[PDB]
RNA sequence: GGCGGUAGGGGAGCGUUCCCGAUGCCGAUGAAGGCCGACCCGCGAGGGCGGCUGGAGGUAAGGGAAGUGCGAAUGCCGGCA
RNA sequence: GUGAGGGCGCGAGCGAUAACGUCCGCGUCCGAGCGCGGGAACAACCGAGACCGCCAGCUAAGGCCCCCAAGUCUGGGCUAA
RNA sequence: AGUACCGUGAGGGAAAGGUGAAAAGAACCCCGGGAGGGGAGUGAAAUAGAGCCUGAAACCGUGGGCUUACAAGCAGUCACGGCCCCGAGGGGUUGUGGCGUGCCUAUUGAAGCAUGAGCCGGCGACUCACGGUCGUGGGCGAGCUUAAGCCGUUGAGGC
């Protein structure tokens, strides 16, 4: 007997609320739904994880010092073209791209992780376009 | 100038992967309005001689 | 019914003749006549050569018709080398490999 | 209606009339052996602990064969040692006659 | 490589050519150059010990003895050097020819008559041997060659 | 008398170059990076017929955790429900009822949390 | 009960060429060699078998004898990149 | 066959209570275990001596929030860096 | 063939064999300047057509199947899936996931930015004589054995 490879399902659509939630710790969530390792039926060479919606990212809370101190870094390839941009900064300006750092960096590397990313959707404020999949609103 | 030189043979992939643009691209011809011969544009007529609606040259 | 042609040991590189074959390879042998006719190349010569002798083959030996008759197959192989010496500076000596062609052209008839 | 039975040391859920590779068993081909049974499923559920006592599954031996040979090498860099060994493991085909709970 | 018909120069320098160091094209590493350790004209001659030549005779006509395929004769009837009246002679004997038959005498015209057949090998008396004797299936003796056997063997 | 080479060098050259079919370039075409190929491949093979049964059973780890995890329990607390119950059955057969026939893995877990 | 293994010691086999076996046996109803096989035997080196090519040689059991097994020597010769 | 050893631990000498330093002693391991698990990766640190197979089970070091198998496990205290 | 070729010279010193049983070696026609090819024709066979038995491999090409333009690689391997083929099985291909430091040589230690190798095919290295020393299969045994030679054989042994 071999173990059950499921047929390609059809996924569900979750929103999450961030506000007033622990960073790392509601991140760590986010990566396992988006693995599909709360499903029984889980295959780690297929796409199989929920679409999860998250809104109020922009008011996602921190512990310690980090709104000052925690140095995000990009190094555009030419001399002295490192970037270091403060956690502060971050959430003034691109501040859903702080949940989307936190998430990107806990999903497999690789393809099948890149895709895994792309389904996830996070969005600054309370209000999210994705009504026509109606989400499930998930108490993380 | 030290004799540069190549490192590694190259592959036949790479080398035809190289020579991915050396196709020739086909002739550009137009039926001559007289004899309907098939001849470059902008061009006397090599079969009958015409261009322009008249003779200019014995073909 | 298939009608082919070859021309071998056309002293010409392979690689600088399949150029011109592959202009002509599933073309209409009035499109493909043509287009050797003013394709600027050398083995524009003999692949035209090759192309009338596999349509007179056609003709005149398997019983088709000449408005019917395609480029089917076209293919060149590569044949023997003629290595001559070359002299370089200093006292060495290369060898250039005059290589030479196997040009084959099959036809066939494109009812309808 | 199904139950898991426990042979060659691995467990395999079977059903009636269900053809199945197994380790080799000291059986004459045709005769037919009983499997014990660890859990019966379907209609009804039983759990053993660890076997269930008056459970048995009925089997017939099917005959003996040998699996597709593996070719198990061993290489060993900067040494000189290389080991080319075939491997064909025999195992019994039994079909599932019933389910005796 | 001493043997082979080069001279001993060396083809290029030793060194900063790009090639390979090398003597000459007589070196074996060469095509056409000698070859190492190839045969030379031998003997494979021994002495084997001389009681293990007589022993092994007597063992061989034994094992026909006791196979009983050996058979003594007198004489040879009317054979006068022609192969048909050995046939004739053997056919008389027992001797169909379905079994290849060691023929021994003293006598030259029967194994004159007798040596063309192609299950028949002939023998001189003290020509036995005992691999003739393992290569056919009977053993045929004259009385003269039967004595001078026993004598060979004492 | 003289033994050349003959016919048996190209006959072992074309067994290895059999088993090289597929590999890319020179690796299914010269002999020797042919015969490198395989002795990597053999070794892999080795190894990794080794390593499938922890990945099979690390699959079967997961899944049965999430069908634990969906009955309060996690899967820890799951396996010691099992071992103190005095169920044997495997972590193979474990998954594929969680799959397949929840109600009996609902009643494993049933057994398993009364169990301690 | 033992069985990772370099230098190294010992053991058992496979295959190539030649001789005895052989005035025999296989062979145009196809020899040797070549191209395939997911088929069978062997742990393996290998041996079978089947199809295609090939067009005239091959050689058993059991023994014997060696110019007896290649991937490297900036190897040697040739062919093509 | 070897008579080029090397890392680590302990005991010393040489050195500067320097060196992936050097020279001995006892031991170990690599060498030959650059096979396996841990240590991010890594001959010699930790676990452990690989005959072959299995989509079975138990442990070693090490681990159980995500990458990443297993506790966002239980009880007490400290730390704000 | 002591040739071609190299050298002033002494001297060095190659490559290169095979149609078929029989030339029956392809009249004649067709495209072409020719070469070459296509029919016809010969033959048991013409991918035996003279660049000729068998025709391996590297290497170049035509066609078909699977696959490939967001992807990080000693190029494999394990698992699953899809497509294609041959008919609870098998073959071909590779999308995703896991794992993974070419071979040889030399070294204390190499994937190593240490050595060697463009690739294929063929050639290429522990032998022989005599003596010695162990062990082993036999023969004889206080004995064992002959060398050169002589006779016989013409792959016969004996003295
Ligand atoms: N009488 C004899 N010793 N003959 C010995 C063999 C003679 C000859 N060589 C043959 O075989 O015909
Ligand atoms: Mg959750
Ligand atoms: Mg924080
Ligand atoms: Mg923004
Ligand atoms: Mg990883
Ligand atoms: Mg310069
Ligand atoms: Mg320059
Ligand atoms: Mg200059
Ligand atoms: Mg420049
Ligand atoms: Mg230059
Ligand atoms: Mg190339
Ligand atoms: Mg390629
Ligand atoms: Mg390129
Ligand atoms: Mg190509
Ligand atoms: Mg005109
Ligand atoms: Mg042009
Ligand atoms: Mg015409
Ligand atoms: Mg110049
Ligand atoms: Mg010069
Ligand atoms: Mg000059
Ligand atoms: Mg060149
Ligand atoms: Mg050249
Ligand atoms: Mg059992
Ligand atoms: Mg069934
Ligand atoms: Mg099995
Ligand atoms: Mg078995
Ligand atoms: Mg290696
Ligand atoms: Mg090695
Ligand atoms: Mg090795
Ligand atoms: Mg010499
Ligand atoms: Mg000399
Ligand atoms: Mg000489
Ligand atoms: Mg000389
Ligand atoms: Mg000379
Ligand atoms: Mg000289
Ligand atoms: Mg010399
Ligand atoms: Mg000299
Ligand atoms: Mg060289
Ligand atoms: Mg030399
Ligand atoms: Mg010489
Ligand atoms: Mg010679
Ligand atoms: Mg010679
Ligand atoms: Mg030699
Ligand atoms: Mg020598
Ligand atoms: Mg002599
Ligand atoms: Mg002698
Ligand atoms: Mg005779
Ligand atoms: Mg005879
Ligand atoms: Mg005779
Ligand atoms: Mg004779
Ligand atoms: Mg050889
Ligand atoms: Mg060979
Ligand atoms: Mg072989
Ligand atoms: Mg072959
Ligand atoms: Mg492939
Ligand atoms: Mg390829
Ligand atoms: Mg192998
Ligand atoms: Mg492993
Ligand atoms: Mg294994
Ligand atoms: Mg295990
Ligand atoms: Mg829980
Ligand atoms: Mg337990
Ligand atoms: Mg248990
Ligand atoms: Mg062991
Ligand atoms: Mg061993
Ligand atoms: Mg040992
Ligand atoms: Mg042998
Ligand atoms: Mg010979
Ligand atoms: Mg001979
Ligand atoms: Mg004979
Ligand atoms: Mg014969
Ligand atoms: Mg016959
Ligand atoms: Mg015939
Ligand atoms: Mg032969
Ligand atoms: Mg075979
Ligand atoms: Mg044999
Ligand atoms: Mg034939
Ligand atoms: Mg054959
Ligand atoms: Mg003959
Ligand atoms: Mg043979
Ligand atoms: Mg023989
Ligand atoms: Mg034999
Ligand atoms: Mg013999
Ligand atoms: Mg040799
Ligand atoms: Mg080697
Ligand atoms: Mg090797
Ligand atoms: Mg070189
Ligand atoms: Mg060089
Ligand atoms: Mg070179
Ligand atoms: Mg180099
Ligand atoms: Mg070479
Ligand atoms: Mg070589
Ligand atoms: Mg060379
Ligand atoms: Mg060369
Ligand atoms: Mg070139
Ligand atoms: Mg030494
Ligand atoms: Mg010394
Ligand atoms: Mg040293
Ligand atoms: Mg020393
Ligand atoms: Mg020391
Ligand atoms: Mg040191
Ligand atoms: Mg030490
Ligand atoms: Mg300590
Ligand atoms: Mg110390
Ligand atoms: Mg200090
Ligand atoms: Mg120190
Ligand atoms: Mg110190
Ligand atoms: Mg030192
Ligand atoms: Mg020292
Ligand atoms: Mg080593
Ligand atoms: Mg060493
Ligand atoms: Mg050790
Ligand atoms: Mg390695
Ligand atoms: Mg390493
Ligand atoms: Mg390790
Ligand atoms: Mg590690
Ligand atoms: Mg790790
Ligand atoms: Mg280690
Ligand atoms: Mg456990
Ligand atoms: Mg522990
Ligand atoms: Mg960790
Ligand atoms: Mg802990
Ligand atoms: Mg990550
Ligand atoms: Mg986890
Ligand atoms: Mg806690
Ligand atoms: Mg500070
Ligand atoms: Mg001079
Ligand atoms: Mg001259
Ligand atoms: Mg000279
Ligand atoms: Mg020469
Ligand atoms: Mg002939
Ligand atoms: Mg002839
Ligand atoms: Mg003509
Ligand atoms: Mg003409
Ligand atoms: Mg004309
Ligand atoms: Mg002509
Ligand atoms: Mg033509
Ligand atoms: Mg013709
Ligand atoms: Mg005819
Ligand atoms: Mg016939
Ligand atoms: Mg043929
Ligand atoms: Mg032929
Ligand atoms: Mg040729
Ligand atoms: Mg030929
Ligand atoms: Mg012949
Ligand atoms: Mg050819
Ligand atoms: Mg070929
Ligand atoms: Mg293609
Ligand atoms: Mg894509
Ligand atoms: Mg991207
Ligand atoms: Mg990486
Ligand atoms: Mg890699
Ligand atoms: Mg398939
Ligand atoms: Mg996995
Ligand atoms: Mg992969
Ligand atoms: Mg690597
Ligand atoms: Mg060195
Ligand atoms: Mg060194
Ligand atoms: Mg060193
Ligand atoms: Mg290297
Ligand atoms: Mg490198
Ligand atoms: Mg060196
Ligand atoms: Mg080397
Ligand atoms: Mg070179
Ligand atoms: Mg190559
Ligand atoms: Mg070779
Ligand atoms: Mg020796
Ligand atoms: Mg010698
Ligand atoms: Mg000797
Ligand atoms: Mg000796
Ligand atoms: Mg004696
Ligand atoms: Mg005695
Ligand atoms: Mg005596
Ligand atoms: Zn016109």
């Amino acid at each position: 007997m071999k173990t059950y490879v499921p047929k390609q399902v059809e996924p569900r659509w979750v929103l999450i609320d961030a506000e007033g939630k622990t960073l790392g710790r509601l991140a760590t969530k986010i990566a396992t739904l988006l693995r599909g390792k709360h499903r029984p039926d889980w295959t780690p060479n297929v796409a199989m994880g929920d679409f999860v919606v998250v809104v109020n990212a922009d008011k996602i809370r921190v512990t310690g010092k980090k709104l000052e101190q925690k140095i995000y870094t990009r190094y555009s390839g030419y001399p002295g073209g490192l970037k270091k941009i403060p956690l502060e900064k971050m959430l003034a300006t691109h501040p859903e791209r702080v949940l989307e750092h936190a998430v990107k960096g806990m999903l497999p590397k690789g393809p099948l992780g890149r895709r895994l990313f792309k389904r996830l959707k996070v969005y600054a404020g309370p209000d999210h376009p994705h009504q026509a999949q109606r989400p499930e609103k998930l108490e993380v | 100038a030290k004799h540069p030189v190549p490192k590694k043979k190259t592959s036949k992939a790479r080398r035809d992967a190289r020579r991915s643009h050396h196709a020739l691209t086909p002739p550009i011809l137009v039926p001559c309005p007289e004899c309907k011969a098939m001849k470059p544009p902008h061009t006397v007529c090599p079969e009958c001689g015409y261009y322009a609606g008249r003779k200019v040259l014995e073909v | 019914m298939e009608a082919k042609a070859i021309a071998r040991y056309v002293r010409i590189s392979p690689r600088k003749v399949r150029l011109v074959v592959d202009l002509i390879r599933g073309k209409s042998l009035e499109e493909a006549r043509n287009i050797l006719r003013y394709t600027n190349k050398r083995g524009a010569y003999f692949v035209a050569k090759v192309l009338e002798s596999a349509a007179a083959n056609a003709v005149n030996n398997h019983d088709m018709l000449e408005d019917r008759l395609y480029v089917k197959a076209a293919y060149v192989d590569e044949g023997p080398a003629l290595k001559r010496v070359l002299p370089r500076a200093r006292g060495r000596a290369d060898i250039i490999k005059k290589r030479t062609s196997h040009i084959t052209v099959i036809l066939g008839e494109k009812h309808g | 209606m199904f139950a898991i039975v426990k042979t060659g040391g691995k467990q395999y859920r079977v059903e009636p009339g269900l053809k199945l590779r197994v380790e080799k068993l000291d059986a004459e081909p045709g005769a037919t052996v009983e499997l014990p049974v660890l859990l019966l499923g379907g209609e009804k559920t039983v759990v053993g602990t660890p076997v269930v006592e008056g459970a048995s599954v009925v089997a017939e031996v099917l005959g003996h064969g040998r699996g597709k040979k593996i070719l198990v090498s061993k290489f060993k860099a900067k040494v000189q040692y290389r080991r080319k060994k075939g491997h064909r493991q025999p195992y019994t085909e039994l079909l599932i006659k019933e389910i005796r709970g | 490589r001493g043997e082979v018909a080069y001279s001993g120069r060396k083809i290029w320098p030793q060194k900063h050519t790009g090639r390979a160091r090398h003597g000459d094209i007589g070196a074996p590493i060469f095509v056409g150059g000698g070859v190492v350790f190839g045969p030379k004209p031998r003997d494979y001659s021994y002495t084997l010990p001389k009681k293990v030549r007589k022993k092994g005779l007597a063992m061989a006509v034994a094992d026909r003895a006791r196979e009983g395929k050996l058979l003594l004769v007198e004489a040879f009837a009317g054979v006068n050097g022609k192969t048909k009246e050995f046939l004739a002679w053997a056919k008389e004997a027992g001797l169909d020819g379905s079994e290849s038959v060691l023929l021994v005498t003293g006598n030259e015209l029967v194994r004159r008559a007798a040596r063309n057949l192609p299950w028949v090998v002939t023998l001189a008396p003290e020509g036995l041997n005992v691999y003739d004797i393992v290569r056919t299936e009977r053993l045929v003796m004259d009385l003269d060659a039967w004595e001078v056997f026993q004598n060979r063997i004492g | 008398p003289r033994a050349k080479t003959g016919v048996v060098r190209r006959r072992k050259h074309k067994k290895i170059l059999k088993l090289a079919k597929g590999y890319w370039g020179l690796r299914s075409k010269s002999f020797r990076k042919a015969r490198e190929t395989l002795f990597a491949a053999g070794n892999y093979a080795y190894a990794h017929r080794k390593r499938r049964k922890r990945d099979f059973r690390r699959l079967w780890i997961v899944r049965i955790n999430a069908a634990c995890r969906q009955h309060g329990l996690n899967y820890s607390t799951f396996i010691h429900g099992l071992k103190k119950a005095g169920i044997e059955v495997d972590r193979k057969n474990l998954a594929d009822l969680a799959v397949r026939e929840p109600q009996v893995f609902a009643e494993l877990v049933e057994r398993a949390k009364a169990a301690q």
